[PDB]
């Protein structure tokens, strides 16, 4: 897999100059909306009713 | 006159059911259509088949049977078969979707829906009914229908019919025919919940018919076909004494009388014989002292347990054909003469017999063959726990690891159930030990 | 009665469109619709995956899905393209480019109501709808993070119907793309809360199969393919035929599926063959049954030698001894006893169909619910573990608004279940109290 | 032709031989077999004696009238009530009064063919008793005798 | 010659060899055991009490008769059964009167083995027992009451 950390790198790269134009945001620093998910042992409640 | 109606439910029980009742249309000269006419008639006298077939007024003699399936597969091969038109269009009754082989859907999800519809198409049998005596229940123990919706079925029946017997034949599970892992859980929850609402269960061992199929038939590989044509010739040798005139087990109460000593254990087996192949009939017949001796080879047992491991409650003998009464009394005089024999200290030791002289009869184009003389013997022995413990052992198996159980607390059941009825199996074979354990 | 297919995104679409180009040669529907076979039991049970329509015209029960437009264009050019219902075609204006969190957040979220519509336009005209059966793929972003959103969404819409998966599995020797791991790890997670069954088909061992097996020096897709076209025929046989066990989807779930979560079955076939393979010879029902247990012929990259079984499901077709049949089936489990777990008995069933498959006089089918299918998900825990360690592409992700807690799920249920797995392999079948 | 057959073998040593010729009698129903078929009724074996009634009844000579009503008094219930049913087919109403002394009887079937019997036979005879017994009558017959007389009234009461 | 082993076995703090003692010495047949198996029909275990009515029914001696009766008021349907059955094979006449009393009883399983052992001892009172019981009795009971009266 020497093509797997060749590109690891470069995504580090790119994120590093990609955050650098991107980190100036305006009024109040409200935060980004953070997603619900399926939480561990819950597709298990078909089965106790 | 004193009428008995046969409940069908899930495959097997529909499926053994459809052939008894072939048998029984062969054996009054009953025709597909409900005719019977003077050509196929038997003469004699012999009326005692109204007990099973009401009449129309027009000749017509229709099964008071009811079939129930939570499917329509089964059922729609009756309304299109041979026998389409001797049933009534209302005693077929289907669902949409079955029980997918889990008690709790039978007996909860499912079942609960078609339940009172069922009561209904019951209840205008039971109208017709001068004197309805009880109900002939044919299930799987293995079936989601046969064994969650039988056991509910059997709940409703006795507050709705409470002075009425109850009396099951029962496909106990074999593993060359099993349809679902599952199966020994629904045997256990089935036996626990009807054993309070069935006076007499006829369990019928599956390996113990594929056993017969392949050793007296000759059959490598039996299907249910085969095995179905082998459970009804067994199945109407047993209720045959309720559709013809006779003095052994005349009606429903006397197979409780002269089987069952007390109510839990009414676990009867049934050994038939002789089971011949059609290719073998042309060999000289069977005597009396025979086949009556063969009653007593576990080979020939409905139910797969050796009555030499355990003691004798009950014994009766029903005969059918060329059988004198003065040779069966020196046969049953040979046996009473065998300390192998043996029967439990507190239950009287006998063996009770009946003859009916009409031929035996069997399915044309079968793998069956026509005898001059046939026997059935009912035995109650307390070596039928051997059956359960097969089931017990498998049943404990699994819910040590709580395996598959998921499926039957998801429909409408509780896990508690599974305790309680594994603790009336403990208290059922520590029973059926506990009485056959002694004799001098 | 009825199975309500759905297929999404690329290989979705590709294995999907394979299953009804087979399954249609079975039971004698041409392109056009109409039938054209010769035995009556290639209709029996027609109503599963067909719709009638006009003058017995069969339309497959099949919802095509992808984010990317062109995928609609290649299934309609395929041979039996002109027999989908054109408005069961739901296609987005650009695929999620192997991003899980586009398609299960924002590009796909705004798609799955369209879907859903059709999923009920098709549910609606069901005499009696059985469950769902989705074909998708876990490496990319469409039918992995998509995919499990359709599942959720459905699950909570029709919560007493079965959700059976044939889902795809990544490996780095057939894809490049390196945040597979991730979009496994996440469709993991939503399998093992909201499926009944799914069947693991894994590139690893598709690839492995070609190579070795077969001797494809240059595997392609179609070859990988070819694979599942005879695996997915072989493992629906039950449900496309007349027959007494595991009929349907429910009560194959009651058979196969002993603990909730214990769910993901390794497939297997007999014989293994591609496309061209003329010099050949009819397989007898030893070799047929030897094959078929054996990790060679596996679908899943896995050994069930390293591990138990705790149900199985045998499907054999064509004119064969059915006495044959059983004595081979019971010297398997009488002789390898050690490879299936006791406190389960009779946990292998056996089926047969009379009607063999494409080309082929007889083959073998096997279904198995193996404690070691726990060598796939410890391969994908330990590619995923590789990259979440070095926080690689996470922006990729929670920038489309998903939770980085979502991940530590993810991976923390994937881990139980490995847990879960191998605690019934070394169970003991014993009353210790 | 085959009668002669069946003749003789109403009186073999073996039961179900006996038992299967009175079924073939019955079925034939013949002058010549009515004489064996009355010796019949007399066999030890209950289930051979019960088939002699009923083929006494489908052969319907008047000469088992009086062998039959005898019969009623046997100590087989499916004897009692078959020659009950064959007095009825006959119709001779010297079986009237012993028919209503059979509506007396311990088992139900025997007094239900009595019931029977008597409104198969009919006439002023049958009549007659039937209005006596719904007063000198007690239960089961005198339910008997108001259901003859109310199923017989020519006009609505 | 060890058939000292398991007279005293009865008085064992630990019940497992203490029943599998009963089962042995009914098998042997010693005449010292008449007295310590009266005092295994005393125990808190039902299959001590049921396995002592055995042991002590086989060995037919009068000294059984006296506490065999006072076992047919049992707590348990398992000891009065075999205790009953256990009157029967010995024969005293004086366990005729709590026989009959045995027939009325809570378990249907009792009183058949009430009735089998009262048809063995077959007295004159043993007679009209079995008459009113061919007619006050279930199907099963009044079947076995015709049985003993066909004598
Ligand atoms: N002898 C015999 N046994 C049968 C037949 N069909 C099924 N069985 C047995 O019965 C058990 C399964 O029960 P089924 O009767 O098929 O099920 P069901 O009652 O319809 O219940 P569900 O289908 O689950 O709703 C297994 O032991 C089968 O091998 C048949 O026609 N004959
Ligand atoms: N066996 C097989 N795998 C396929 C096929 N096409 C793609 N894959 C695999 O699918 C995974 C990538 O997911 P894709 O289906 O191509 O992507 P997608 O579902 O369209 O999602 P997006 O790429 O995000 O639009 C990798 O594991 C591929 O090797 C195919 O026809 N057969
Ligand atoms: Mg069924
Ligand atoms: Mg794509």
């Amino acid at each position: 897999e020497d093509y797997m950390e060749e590109q690891i790198q470069l995504e580090e790269q790119e994120l590093k100059q990609k955050q650098l134009k991107e980190a100036e945001g305006p009024l109040p620093i409200k935060a980004k909306p953070k997603q619900p998910f399926l939480k561990r042992g819950e597709g298990l409640a078909r089965f106790t009713n | 006159m004193r009428e008995c109606i046969s409940i069908h439910v899930g495959q097997a029980g529909v499926q053994i059911g459809n052939a008894c009742w072939e048998l029984y249309c062969l054996e009054h000269g009953i025709q597909p259509d409900g005719q019977m006419p003077s050509d196929k008639t038997i003469g004699g006298g012999d009326d005692s088949f109204n007990t099973f077939f009401s009449e129309t007024g027009a000749g017509k003699h229709v099964p008071r049977a009811v079939f129930v399936d939570l499917e329509p597969t089964v059922i729609d091969e009756v309304r299109t078969g041979t026998y389409r038109q001797l049933f009534h269009p209302e005693q077929l009754i289907t669902g949409k979707e079955d029980a997918a082989n889990n008690y709790a859907r039978g007996h909860y999800t499912i079942g609960k829906e078609i339940i009172d519809l069922v009561l209904d198409r019951i209840r205008k049998l039971a109208d017709q009914c001068t004197g309805l005596q009880g109900f002939l229940v044919f299930h799987s123990f293995g079936g989601g229908t046969g064994s969650g919706f039988t056991s509910l079925l059997m709940e409703r029946l006795s507050v709705d019919y409470g002075k009425k017997s109850k009396l099951e034949f029962s496909i106990y599970p074999a593993p060359q025919v099993s349809t679902a892992v599952v199966e020994p859980y629904n045997s256990i929850l089935t036996t626990h919940t009807t054993l309070e609402h069935s006076d007499c269960a006829f369990m019928v061992d599956n390996e113990a018919i594929y056993d017969i199929c392949r050793r007296n038939l000759d059959i490598e590989r039996p299907t249910y076909t085969n095995l179905n044509r082998l459970i009804s010739q067994i199945v109407s040798s047993i209720t045959a004494s309720l559709r013809f005139d006779g003095a052994l087990n005349v009606d429903l109460t006397e197979f409780q009388t002269n089987l069952v000593p007390y109510p839990r254990i009414h676990f009867p087996l049934a050994t038939y014989a002789p089971v011949i192949s059609a290719e073998k009939a042309y060999h000289e017949q069977l005597s009396v002292a025979e086949i009556t001796n063969a009653c007593f080879e576990p080979a020939n047992q409905m139910v797969k347990c050796d009555p030499r491991h355990g003691k004798y409650m009950a014994c009766c003998l029903l005969y059918r054909g060329d059988v004198v009464p003065k040779d069966v009394n020196a046969a049953i005089a040979t046996i009473k003469t065998k300390r192998s024999i043996q029967f439990v200290d507190w239950c009287p030791t006998g063996f009770k017999v009946g003859i009916n002289y009409q031929p035996p009869t069997v399915v044309p184009g079968g793998d069956l063959a026509k005898v001059q003389r046939a026997v059935c013997m009912l035995s109650n022995t307390t070596a039928i726990a051997e059956a359960w413990a097969r089931l017990d052992h498998k049943f404990d198996l699994m819910y040590a690891k709580r395996a598959f159980v998921h499926w039957y607390v998801g429909e409408g059941m509780e896990e508690g159930e599974f305790s309680e009825a594994r603790e009336d199996m403990a208290a059922l074979e520590k029973d059926y030990e506990e009485v056959g354990v002694d004799s001098v | 009665r009825e199975i309500v297919h759905i297929q999404a995104g690329q290989c979705g679409n590709q294995i999907g469109a394979k299953f009804w180009e087979v399954i249609s040669d079975e039971h004698g529907i041409d392109p056009t619709g109409s039938y054209h076979g010769d035995s009556d039991l290639q209709l029996e049970r027609i109503n599963v995956y067909y719709n009638e329509a006009t003058g017995n015209k069969y339309v497959p029960r099949a919802i095509l899905v992808d984010l990317e437009p062109g995928t609609m264009d290649s299934v309609r050019s395929g041979p039996f393209g002109q027999i989908f219902r054109p408005d069961n075609f739901v296609f987005g204006q650009s695929g999620a480019g192997n991003n899980w969190a586009k398609g299960h957040y924002t590009e796909g979220a705004e798609l799955v109501d369209s879907v859903l519509d059709v999923v009920r336009k098709e549910s609606e005209s069901c005499d009696c709808l059985q469950g769902f059966q989705l074909t998708h793929s876990l490496g990319g972003g469409t039918g992995s993070g998509m995919g499990t959103l359709l599942i959720s969404k459905i699950r909570e819409e029709y919560p007493d119907r079965i959700m059976n998966t044939f889902s795809v599995m990544p490996s780095p020797k057939v894809s490049d793309t390196v945040v597979e791991p991730y979009n496994a790890t996440l469709s993991v997670h939503q399998l093992v809360e909201n499926t009944d069954e799914t069947y693991c088909i894994d590139n690893e061992a598709l690839y492995d199969i070609c190579f070795r097996t077969l001797k494809l020096t240059t595997p392609t897709y179609g070859d990988l393919n070819h694979l599942v076209s005879a695996t997915m025929s072989g493992v629906t046989t039950c449900l496309r035929f007349p027959g007494q066990l595991n009929a349907d989807l429910r009560k194959l779930a009651v058979n196969m599926v002993p603990f909730p979560r214990l769910h993901f079955f390794m497939p297997g076939f007999a014989p293994l063959t591609s496309r061209g393979s003329q010099q050949y010879r009819a397989l007898t029902v030893p070799e047929l049954t030897q094959q078929m247990f054996d990790s060679k012929n596996m679908m899943a990259a896995c050994d069930p030698r390293h591990g138990r079984y705790l149900t199985v499901a045998a499907i054999f077709r064509g004119r064969m001894s059915m006495k044959e049949v059983d004595e081979q089936m019971l010297n398997v489990q009488n002789k390898n006893s050690s490879y299936f777990v006791e406190w389960i008995p009779n946990n292998v069933k056996t089926a047969v169909c009379d009607i063999p498959p494409r080309g082929l006089k007889m083959s073998a089918t096997f279904i198995g619910n193996s404690t070691a299918i726990q060598e796939l998900f410890k391969r994908i825990s330990e590619q995923f573990t590789a990259m979440f360690r070095r926080k690689a592409f996470l922006h990729w992700y929670t920038g489309e608004g998903m939770d980085e807690m979502e991940f530590t799920e993810a991976e923390s249920n994937m881990n139980d279940l490995v847990s879960e797995y191998q605690q019934y392999q070394d169970a003991t079948a014993d009353e210790q109290g | 032709e085959k009668v002669e057959m069946y003749i003789k073998n109403l009186q073999d040593d073996s039961p179900p031989v006996r038992f299967n010729a009175a079924v073939a009698l019955g079925k034939i129903g013949d002058e010549r077999a009515v004489e064996p078929l009355i010796k019949a009724l007399k066999d030890e074996d209950w289930q051979v004696r019960k088939t002699a009634a009923y083929a006494l009844g489908k052969i319907g000579d008047e000469r088992a009238v009086e062998p039959l009503i005898k019969a009623l008094k046997d100590e087989d219930r499916y004897v009692r009530s078959r020659a009950a049913l064959a007095l009825g087919k006959i119709g001779d109403e010297r079986a009237v009064e012993p028919l209503i002394k059979a509506l007396k009887d311990e088992d139900e079937y025997v007094r239900l063919s009595a019931a029977s019997a008597l409104g198969k036979i009919g006439g002023e005879r049958v009549r007659a008793a039937m209005e006596k017994l719904a007063e000198t009558g007690t239960g089961f017959a005198r339910k008997v005798a108001v259901n003859y007389l109310e199923t017989h009234k020519s006009l609505i009461s």
